């Protein structure tokens, strides 16, 4: 392949879809990287931190919503120009919880510098294991695509 | 005040837009999210945070989440 996917588990929203490239999401609730009014989209490096992420994290089991196993294929070369965030060069409090100042004003330097398409960060979950951050704002950004691949059906709190 | 009318609308709104109402009891959903520990706040159950206008908004910003795929 020339390119390498990253997953969101996500739902089709009133005015906007799970497959959404234009951060919309993000841009209306925030985030442990972004501002309320910044456009960003969020993908984990596994289908698992996806997982993790979206409906453990916000303990989300449950719920009868329709969510899908959305790909976000990533060009190779655009990849190869992320910057990469880790816990040994983020500053301290990048990993608070709630997510404070530290991560969100990180993530607003980079988004408005706009210093490269694509910013990988450690999730607060598991560190060693990376998110991508997507500014959609950015030229470089021009190229990703993303589908619907699947219905997710895992859920912790699925009653048989 | 808890404010709990506001928080099950918030949840009906986002099951009507993104997901199947049919069957859906909010209350009773909410009721239980609100006395778990949620660990994008660190663990801590939601209701001990609505005794106050921060918490309150805290909470409705995780509930929010679970729609727009923010990561928290």
């Amino acid at each position: 392949p020339v390119t390498t996917s990253f997953w969101r588990i996500a739902t089709d929203a009133r005015t906007y879809e799970a497959d959404d490239l234009s951060g919309a999401g993000a841009k209306i609730t925030g985030g442990r990287w972004n501002e309320v009014g910044v456009a960003i989209v969020y993908a984990a490096s596994s289908r698992a931190m996806a997982c993790l992420e979206t409906v453990v994290h916000l303990n989300s089991g449950g719920l009868p919503l329709n969510r899908y196993l959305v790909e976000i294929e990533v060009p190779d070369e655009v990849l190869a120009s992320a910057e990469v965030a880790t816990p040994g060069n983020l500053p301290v409090g990048w990993d608070a919880e709630p997510a404070g100042r530290v991560s969100i004003s990180f993530g607003s330097q980079w988004a408005q510098s706009q210093r490269t398409a694509l910013l990988l960060v450690p999730s607060v979950i598991v560190p060693e294991e990376t998110n991508l951050l997507i500014n959609p704002a950015h030229p470089d950004a021009k190229g990703i695509k993303a589908r619907k691949v699947r219905k997710w059906l895992y859920d912790p709190r699925m009653i048989r | 005040v808890l404010g709990l009318a506001k928080l099950v609308g918030q949840l009906e709104d986002m099951v009507e837009e993104s997901g199947e109402t049919d069957g859906f009891d909010a209350p009773e959903w909410l009721s239980s999210w609100l006395r778990q520990p949620l660990p994008a706040l660190g663990g801590v159950n939601p209701i001990d945070l609505l005794d106050t206008m921060e918490g309150q908004a805290v909470v409705s910003r995780a509930l929010a989440q679970i729609q727009s795929g923010a990561f928290a």
